[PDB]
RNA sequence: CGACUCUUAGCGGUGGAUCACUCGGCUCGUGCGUCGAUGAAGAACGCAGCUAGCUGCGAGAAUUAAUGUGAAUUGCAGGACACAUUGAUCAUCGACACUUCGAACGCACUUGCGGCCCCGGGUUCCUCCCGGGGCUACGCCUGUCUGAGCGUCGCU
RNA sequence: CGCCGCAGGUGCAGAUCUUGGUGGUAGUAGCAAAUAUUCAAACGAGAACUUUGAAGGCCGAAGUGGAGAAGGGUUCCAUGU
RNA sequence: CAUCUAAGGCUAAAUACCGGCACGAGACCGAUAGUCAACAAGUACCGUAAGGGAAAGUUGAAAAGAACUUUGAAGAGAGAG
RNA sequence: CGCGACCUCAGAUCAGACGUGGCGACCCGCUGAAUUUAAGCAUAUUAGUCAGCGGAGGAGAAGAAACUAACCAGGAUUCCCUCAGUAACGGCGAGUGAACAGGGAAGAGCCCAGCGCCGAAUCCCCGCCCCGCGGCGGGGCGCGGGACAUGUGGCGUACGG
């Protein structure tokens, strides 16, 4: 898990933020291991990953990245989504399997935080008030 | 001081060159509304930023 | 005594002053003023006269 | 008396830059008379004598870099400043080729089921 | 003696000039600029301060590349071609 | 920005008014009242041929 | 009146276009009638004043049917120059009064190429003005 | 503090609403730009129909509207089957189709 | 009788209210919706005949070219400018150019010091000194070359 | 600007209110730490204060002397007002 | 019994827009107001620094911006224009 | 006892490309308070908000059901009206609080992996020739390299094929 990371253990506030250990963090590991592969080869796109092994203190993923400027991506359709600039980053912006799966999208009855596309959209709407031209 | 590095030597250098009154042709120009260099700074009023 | 780049060393400003001026120089002393303007004091060579070639130059 | 680009084009690099030299001797003695007094005439004549260099100085740049271009002209490789300059973005988009190019089962599709042209009566 | 006396032996420089963004915030002992963070890669910026925000933006300065750019738009950014000859 | 600028009227209302100022535009009373110089007008319900 | 939705008719963007106008379209707002006529001859109204033109003042201190030619176009205090249209000074010498482009009538126009091109451009159009409303 | 009888009331400005309010002053020019892009659209589709598609019959859900009839997304793929019509050349002629719409009846 | 003090009034000062003005804001709306290693934003230093600021610009430096325009710019001076063997000014801006820091890129900086390849000079080819030009950052993809392994093998 | 309607950032003596200006105090307090000045002349509209000369004094080499570091940044030097 | 077929991927439109480019408008403010900034304003200045941050619009239609005489060393006056 | 093939690694100022930094109103992913309210206060509230970090585009995100329903059934996403200050949550206190159906704006659908069949049918690069330049493509040749059977392309994807 997520150890909050204050001095000494010291969280300034009310009792019910005062946790430290069992802390979670929102994303899961394969999204931190898919975030790393492409900070550092950010002239790359990753596509996805998978779980090839784990132990006690590690997990290891394997994952895919597409040059987006090779020739051979360029030239081919159904991969040149990948190579348009919407597309750059989208393991820091959640949009591969993995980072996807934490953001709680989906259809149906359990997934209404996210209508609108994220929790963050849904709540804009629910907290914008709507003052029309006639009340 | 008397031992002075190039950068702080041509920044005094600037700011001694623009310590200067305003031409008094300027004053002659078409809408011109300046009268005196409010700019003026001198050594022992106001002290230099470096 | 010239005004010269600031960015001019004693070198260039040596064969600067040979080529187009036509003369000899024996040493080239620089400061560069406090307004930021660089000065040589170009010595020349003792068979050319810096008295003429001032006068060939215009600044008498 | 002055100097203007369209007839410098006609002349080569030799007498182009034996032009440039008779200017800048000009300039450096216009800047003596700047500094022993001179006269008002001589003063305004340093701005004249600044823009035909600059004129000249253009021709020449001018003459070269399209030199450069025809002899570039259809090489798989130019140079950087011979490359066109749009955007940094534009210039990493697909060109139109690929842009527009499409898999057989796209465009056996658009063979198979094109968009019909239709009305339809009241 | 806290006050006039002490201040008499302030004479060693804390910072300088910073070689990026110019101000005279380049902590020396610590090689850092205070304003723009320098030898970081990014510039230091904080949404605590919109006015320190706005002192510094883009259009603050010269905007060289980008007045060109703003003009060279509303042509789309056209190339390689001239006016046609008079 | 948001000070409530704009009210709705209700259209029966609306309709009611525009009833009322087309009925008041045929009395010469209340039209010279509103000061319009309907002196020489021949008739004050003043009609004239499609031609115009 | 104006139903252009791009122009404005804003009394501060007005003042503000005229009075920092560039100096080749400031030549456009200084223009001047023609006399009776030069406006018979060509068949245009208006002309940018010119500096070799002669025009004679019609509002003002200095109007009068004398004929005078234009010296100055002031371009930057939106004036004219004019020859006669001067006055003492205190020390005795003569300066020039500038006026407004605007209250004066060209009498003669300074013609060369561009000026008759100019002429017969205005002329052209609104011909083609009375015969669309013939 | 109450004042005498009243309701009591419970409003929802607790959370800095006026950070977040959406005025509606640009709703005629909404309406505007809309109306343009219609118009627009069926200039394009010369002459093809202007609303588009034709839609199916379709019965509303539950037991408060089921009486009332409406239009559906599209003709489903036992609809077409049985009319004769191909799935891929409906919506080339201008019929819309839902493939994930059954018939119970 | 005067001084002095108070009240009121005329005039004069001090002061900058009021009023009138407004090339400024604020608000709403519309259309676009475009930065950067081909070096951004930002910073520094420079650049005008007389120029400190603001503005503009980059050693071609209050601008070059090109196109449109068509006789000015102007505070003073100067000299242009047949307006046709082409033109002041302004606008536009597509050609050319664009100093030093800066992601900032040979290493480093509150200083400075390299290496490699060409060219010119003193040399009078051999490699020292001077100058000019081009390279020399990190990460990463494809390919290339050179390799390493008591990794897995084949042949001898 | 009046009248009929409409709409407000709509009426000030106070808030140790905000900003600006102005009084009495008041020609008042004060210009009193480290011994000290004086005579003549010159320049000059003008001299207790500037310059020269003469005198009497002080710092008294751990200086009120001669040079630097840091810091300042042209204060340096002539000429003029 | 109903309903879908997870753990791979793409996708326009309707929607958002207190930054930017260019516009238009207003029952708004009218120089202590309105942006901090109508003006050489993120300027002068303050702080080691992070940062803080002003004041400041109006001759006249046109400079025609008071020649000349006179007192004074001049500031400043009296005449004249 | 050396020469080869492969595998796994390394170096290069190797040939050609790509990323970095800015702006950040709107958008995506995280992280994340306390003032405040509760007339005290600790759960709650403020608030998944401020501040902090990262990443984009002219929009973004979402998106073609592991859906809603329980009906005579609807049918991707997004936005508006309404549902609704409701169901529900809550020291059941203060307070918080959606969704479905309905009406509209718009409307558009699809692609792989897998299972199979097709003599790898596939792709990149380097040369040479022609047509071109305006973002560098087409056509042709190569006993020219490489990628690729540890799987390229064509048919095909739950609506079946
Ligand atoms: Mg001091
Ligand atoms: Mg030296
Ligand atoms: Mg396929
Ligand atoms: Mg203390
Ligand atoms: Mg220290
Ligand atoms: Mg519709
Ligand atoms: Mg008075
Ligand atoms: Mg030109
Ligand atoms: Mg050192
Ligand atoms: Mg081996
Ligand atoms: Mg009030
Ligand atoms: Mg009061
Ligand atoms: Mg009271
Ligand atoms: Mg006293
Ligand atoms: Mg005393
Ligand atoms: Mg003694
Ligand atoms: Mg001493
Ligand atoms: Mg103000
Ligand atoms: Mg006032
Ligand atoms: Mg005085
Ligand atoms: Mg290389
Ligand atoms: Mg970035
Ligand atoms: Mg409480
Ligand atoms: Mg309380
Ligand atoms: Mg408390
Ligand atoms: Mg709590
Ligand atoms: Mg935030
Ligand atoms: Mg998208
Ligand atoms: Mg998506
Ligand atoms: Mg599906
Ligand atoms: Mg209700
Ligand atoms: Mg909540
Ligand atoms: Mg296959
Ligand atoms: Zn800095």
């Amino acid at each position: 898990g997520r150890k909050r990371p204050v001095p000494k253990g010291a969280t300034y506030g009310k009792p019910v933020h005062h946790g430290v250990n069992q802390l979670k963090f929102a994303r899961s590991l394969q999204s931190v291991a898919e975030e790393r592969a492409g900070r550092h080869c950010g002239a790359l796109r990753v596509l996805n990953s998978y779980w090839v092994g784990e132990d006690s203190t590690y997990k290891f993923f394997e994952v895919i990245l597409i040059d987006p400027f090779h020739k051979a991506i360029r030239r081919n359709p159904d991969t040149q989504w990948i190579t348009k600039p919407v597309h750059k980053h989208r393991e820091m912006r959640g949009l591969t399997s993995a980072g996807r799966k934490s953001r709680g999208l989906g259809k149906g009855h359990k997934f209404h935080h996210t209508i609108g596309g994220s929790r963050r959209a849904a709540w804009r709407r629910r907290n914008t008030l709507q003052l029309h031209r006639y009340r | 001081s008397s031992h002075k590095t190039f950068r702080i030597k041509r920044f005094l250098a600037k700011k001694q060159k623009q310590n200067r009154p305003i031409p008094q042709w300027i004053r002659m120009k078409t809408g011109n509304k300046i009268r005196y260099n409010s700019k003026r700074r001198h050594w022992r009023r106001t002290k230099l930023g470096l | 005594v010239f005004i010269v780049d600031v960015k001019a060393n004693k070198h260039q400003i040596k064969q600067a002053v040979k080529k187009l001026y036509d003369i000899d120089v024996a040493k080239v002393n620089t400061l560069i003023r406090p307004d930021g303007e660089k000065k040589a004091y170009v010595r020349l060579a003792p068979d050319y006269d810096a008295l003429d070639v001032a006068n060939k130059i215009g600044i008498i | 008396a002055k100097i203007k680009a369209r007839d410098l084009r006609g002349k080569k690099k030799e007498e182009l830059l034996k032009q440039l030299d008779d200017l800048k001797v000009e300039l450096s003695q216009l800047r003596v008379a700047k500094v022993t007094g001179g006269a008002a005439s001589k003063l305004s004549k340093i701005r004249v004598v600044r823009k035909s260099i600059a004129r000249v100085l253009t021709v020449i740049n001018q003459t070269q870099k399209e030199n450069l271009r025809k002899f570039y002209k259809g090489k798989k490789y130019k140079p950087l400043d011979l490359r066109p300059k749009k955007t940094r973005a534009m210039r990493r988009r697909l060109n139109k080729h690929e842009e527009n190019l499409k898999t057989k089962k796209q465009q056996r599709k658009e063979r198979l089921y094109p968009l019909r042209k239709y009305a339809v009566k009241a | 003696t806290k006050g006039t006396s002490s201040f008499g032996k302030r004479r060693n420089k804390t910072h300088t000039l910073c070689r990026r963004c110019g101000s005279k915030a380049y902590h020396l002992q610590k090689s850092t600029c205070g304003k723009c963070g320098y030898p970081a890669k990014r510039k230091r910026k904080y949404n605590w301060s919109a006015k320190a925000k706005r002192r510094n933006t883009t259009g603050t300065g010269r905007m060289r590349h980008l007045k060109i750019v703003y003009r060279r738009f509303r042509h789309g950014f056209r190339e390689g071609t001239t006016p046609k000859p008079k | 920005t948001w000070r409530r600028w704009h009210r709705r009227v209700n259209t029966t209302q609306k309709r009611y008014a525009i009833c009322s100022a087309l009925a008041a535009s045929a009395l010469p009373a209340l039209v010279m009242s509103k000061g319009h110089r309907i002196e020489e007008v021949p008739e004050l319900p003043l009609v004239v041929e499609d031609k115009v | 009146m104006k139903f252009n939705p791009f122009v404005t008719s804003d009394r501060s963007k007005n003042r503000k276009r005229h009075f920092n106008a560039p100096s080749h379209i400031r030549r456009k707002i200084m223009s001047s009638p023609l006399s009776k006529e030069l406006r018979q001859k060509y068949n245009v109204r208006s002309m940018p004043i010119r500096k070799d033109d002669e025009v004679q003042v019609v509002r003002g201190h200095y109007k009068g049917q004398q004929i005078g030619k234009v010296v100055q176009v002031y371009r930057k205090k939106y004036v004219i120059y004019i020859e006669r249209v001067q006055r003492e000074k205190a020390n005795g010498t003569t300066v020039h009064v500038g006026i407004h482009p605007s209250k004066v009538v060209i009498t003669r126009l300074k013609l060369d190429k561009d000026r008759k091109k100019i002429l017969e451009r205005k002329a052209k159009s609104r011909q083609v003005g009375k015969e669309k409303g013939k | 503090a109450p004042s005498r009888n009243g309701m009591v009331l419970k409003p929802h400005f607790h959370k800095d609403w006026q950070r977040r309010v959406a005025t509606w002053f640009n709703q005629p020019a909404r309406k505007i730009r809309r109306r343009k892009a219609r118009q627009a659209k069926a200039r394009r589709i010369a002459p093809r129909p202007a609303s588009g598609p034709i839609r199916p019959i379709v019965r509303c859900p539950t037991v408060r509207y089921h009486t009332k009839v409406r239009a559906g997304r599209g003709f489903s793929l036992e609809e077409l089957r049985v009319a004769g019509i191909h799935k891929k050349v409906a919506r080339t002629i201008g019929i819309s189709v839902d493939p994930r719409r059954r018939n119970k009846s």
